[PDB]
């Protein structure tokens, strides 16, 4: 039985720490979760399980396992009731320097030892801010090139189509202007191949598109401002609300996690995380009677959550209800 | 500004996020990443004293920083301990300085040096930005922030309502921004300037009692900062970080 | 040239730690 | 008439980009139309394009008809409303009900703001009710239905 | 000609300058 | 010489 | 007719800023103005 880490920092963590391990042990895979807490997580473990992050968690974390970028998936709009958007395939993909390193935005007289004080500590400024831009292009190109890659790897229906926001301005949206350039300008081959529609659009006329017809678009990109976390909380909505979309952070390792603010308790997004991981490690039969017995619960008892509309029930009574039908 | 509108554009300061925190895991995590690219242009002495330095660095993140508190509060308590005692004529304070020098003129009664004034301009913003006026117009247009900006006239003129509460909303935090805001730009450091005025002090009566103007201190920062690595004076950015913090908490 | 205090110059008080402890006592 | 229907079928659907570097938009929409957008929509549409093509195909169309009718009702809101304050992050479903809260609650923030600056609940209640007037006036609003949500307010302050 | 003038006008430039120091971060500290 | 240090200068 | 286009909105006469708000945000409003005309423009 492997031991994959799962991050807490609140009752809402251990408790659905207990309802998770209740779901997996009737699901029987070889594998089981250690409470653990954001700092001090064990590094050398690329895929791991955890619960809502805030923002300065997100950062440790990223910073411990060299994360880069937040992917989103909205699965479960298929189960939300009256759905106003079903089958959505698409994914928002969001950067993270922000939240792993805040702080990047930050001659009186031709006499020798002055110019030289300042030629060494310009020198010393110029090393450090080199270095920093240097790994926020590298984190920039770690993005675009997952959302190419997505794009790619879906069904592409000779569309392919990503968005890519892109507020004018700030030092962040200007990087990211500069590496779209860079990489639409020099791959060119995979992109004309595959029909991959890059798009640099402006917030105002991209999350109406997003809004009204996602059909249009497989891929969004947003940077670390807060145009970018408007843009994923968007998402994170549209896909059923915060506790069934379900996320996910990669770089140079795999955490999925499920979103939730203070008084959400549905746990869909971490069961749909779960699932992803599952099928990650091998065990697919697994991740699939996991999802059925989701849509089991969702479509035969429909016991919906309490903060869902219609049906309302509990977090352990929904948890219950999903063993049940797994097992 | 078409459609019945669902919503109306109220706002509350509370609302409005108001946290500047100052996060001290990242900038150190930053600090250890650029120390590890440090690294493979590093000889190997350096290499050696860069690997301790990383070690210390994850040392202080398994312990979670309390290791580092200690460590800048003793430095700090070694700085607090050493001004008093460079406190060297307390009982001849400051402003009682140019009296004396009045004196000497009267009793002694040529190329000048000149000074470089900084502090004094910015007494002169203190003359404005302390003023009653200045604070009431604060107080009572953060009430009623609408009857400044030319709000109908701005409806009209946009099809889209988004645009109007987004202008709306950055005059707030200009604002905010501008009341919170101090006379300095900058966060100086307490301790470093009464050590200069304690210093000084101590000259200036020894001045009293009784060529070029090159300052021989920047021909020994020179040698210092060329001495040390980059990620130690990284390093101090993040000390100095931390004396802001642990005297608030 | 004109002089300046071992605590004027830069990391002072590392050096200068034991005459800190023998006088402020 | 059913130039400009079809035009409106072909934005909700998709189908065309609107005549600029525009939005789709309820009020970027509704603006440039005589604001009878759902009702004359849905009755051109049952008239003039619902018996010409086959039953599969318009069974397809007024269901996704629907879907960006609710859509564009949803693009109504803010970005900044929708996300920060907390108006869809339970669901569209709940956005009215959240809507409804936020109202409240904000209203409540906005009194206690304007009575611990001034005091004089008489004085303040009066520039509220002047502010939330103005703010109708402004967004296009029933002044009967400000008037009303401001004495539900004070009510229940 | 003799530089005790010049000094003592340094003197007190310099003394001013310390002492508009003090009451900035006097009324700093107050604000 | 009587000139005077001033680190922040 | 181009319903597609959008309609010419009323002239927006000069702004003509404020004393109080000058006073109170000396070097700011030309910055705030000019992404005034940005969001006009994008947003």
């Amino acid at each position: 039985a492997k031991t994959i880490p799962f991050v807490a920092s609140t009752a809402l963590g251990e408790r659905l720490f207990a309802g998770v391990q209740k779901v997996l042990a009737a699901a029987k895979a070889p594998v089981s979760l250690v409470q653990t807490d954001a700092k001090f997580a064990p590094a050398d473990a690329k895929y791991l399980l955890a619960e809502p992050l805030s923002a300065a968690a997100t950062g440790e974390l990223a910073n411990k396992y060299g994360l880069s970028s937040k992917v989103t998936s909205g699965a479960a709009s298929q189960f939300y009731p009256n759905s106003i958007y079903p089958s959505l395939n698409v994914e928002v993909v969001q950067n993270l320097y922000a939240l792993s390193n805040p702080a990047f935005s930050s001659v009186t007289v031709k006499d020798e030892s002055a110019i030289k004080l300042a030629e060494l500590q310009k020198e010393t400024e110029r090393n450090i801010s080199s270095f920093f831009r240097d790994e926020a292009n590298k984190s920039v190109q770690a993005t675009l090139r997952l959302a190419c890659d997505k794009a790619i790897k879906t069904k592409a229906d000779k569309k392919t189509v990503m968005v890519v926001t892109k507020p004018h301005g700030d030092a962040f949206d200007d990087l990211l202007a500069q590496v779209t350039k860079s990489e639409s300008d020099g791959r060119a081959d995979e992109l004309r191949n595959s029909s991959v529609s890059v798009e640099p659009t402006l917030v105002g006329n991209a999350w109406p598109k997003l809004v009204m017809f996602p059909e249009g678009v497989n891929v969004v990109v947003c940077g670390p401002n807060a145009s970018g976390d408007q843009v994923a909380q968007l998402f994170v909505g549209i896909a059923g609300g915060t506790g069934m979309v379900a996320q996910q952070l990669v770089g140079d390792a795999v955490v999925f996690t499920s979103a939730n603010a203070e008084d959400n308790e549905n746990p869909t997004g971490a069961l749909l995380a779960a699932s992803n991981l599952l099928t990650a490690l091998g065990h697919e039969a697994e991740a699939k009677k996991i999802a059925a017995a989701v849509a089991k619960a969702y479509t035969t008892d429909r016991i919906l959550p309490k903060e869902l509309p219609g049906g309302k029930a509990d977090l352990e009574a929904f948890i219950d209800a999903v063993a049940k039908h797994a097992s | 500004v078409s459609g019945v509108a669902p919503t109306i554009y109220l706002r509350s300061k509370a609302a409005l996020p108001a946290t500047s925190t100052t996060d001290v895991r990242p900038q150190l995590y930053a600090l250890q990443r650029f120390a590890k690219a440090q690294l493979k242009t590093a000889t190997e002495a350096e290499r050696a004293a860069i690997e301790a330095d990383i070690a210390r660095y994850q040392e202080y993140l398994d312990s979670d920083l309390e290791k580092l508190k200690q460590d800048v509060a003793e430095d700090t308590a070694k700085k607090q301990k050493l001004i008093p005692l460079l406190d060297r004529y307390p009982d001849v304070p400051i402003e009682k300085i140019p009296e004396h020098a009045n004196v000497l003129l009267k009793k002694i009664d040529w190329p000048p040096t000149p000074v470089t004034n900084v502090y004094a301009p910015m007494a002169e913003k203190l003359a404005l930005k302390s003023n009653p006026e200045l604070k009431v117009l604060f107080k009572e247009a953060l009430l009623q922030p609408a009857k400044l900006l030319p709000l109908d006239v701005d409806y009209q003129c946009s099809h889209d309502r988004e645009v109007v509460e987004a202008k709306r909303d950055r005059y707030l935090t200009a604002l905010v921004e501008a009341e919170q805001a101090p006379p300095l730009p900058f966060t100086p450091d307490v301790l470093q300037l009464q050590l200069e005025h304690n210093v000084l002090k101590g000259e200036l009566i020894d001045r009293l009692r009784a060529p070029p103007q090159v300052n021989p201190l920047n021909a020994i920062l020179a040698q210092h900062t060329a001495q040390t690595p980059v990620h130690r004076s990284l390093e101090k950015r993040l000390w100095t970080e931390v004396r802001a913090t642990a005297v608030s908490e | 040239l004109p002089r300046v205090h071992p605590a004027l110059y830069p990391n002072s008080h590392l050096a200068l730690a034991k005459e800190v402890a023998v006088l402020a006592k | 008439d059913a130039v400009k229907f079809q035009t409106l079928y072909n934005v909700l659907t998709g189908k065309q980009h609107l005549k600029d570097q525009v939005p789709v938009k309820d009020c970027n929409l509704t603006a440039i139309f005589g604001a009878s957008w759902k009702a004359d929509l849905n009755k051109w549409f049952d008239s003039e394009y619902a018996p010409k093509l086959p039953a599969a195909e318009r069974d397809s169309a007024k269901k996704s008809l629907d879907l960006y009718l609710k859509r564009v009702d949803l693009t109504r809101y803010t970005r900044e409303e929708l996300t920060t304050y907390g108006i869809l992050a339970c669901g569209p479903g709940k956005v009215d009900a959240l809507t409804e809260k936020h109202l409240l609650e904000t209203g409540k923030a906005r009194l206690e703001e304007l009575t611990a600056g001034l005091g004089n609940k008489d004085e303040g209640v009066n520039a509220f009710r002047k502010e939330v007037e103005q703010e109708g006036k402004y967004a296009n609003w029933p002044a009967e239905k400000s008037k009303a949500l401001a004495d539900k307010v004070i009510a229940a302050s | 000609l003799s530089p005790i003038p010049e000094h003592l006008r340094l003197v007190k430039n310099v003394a001013q300058v310390q002492i508009d120091m003090l009451k900035l971060l006097n009324a700093q500290a107050a604000k | 010489n009587y000139n005077f240090i001033n680190n922040n200068t | 007719v181009d319903w597609t286009s959008l309609p010419a909105a009323p002239p927006r006469p000069s702004p003509s800023a404020p004393d109080t708000l000058i006073r109170l945000l000396g070097s700011v409003v030309d910055d705030l103005a000019d992404a005034d005309k940005v969001e006009q423009k994008y947003g």
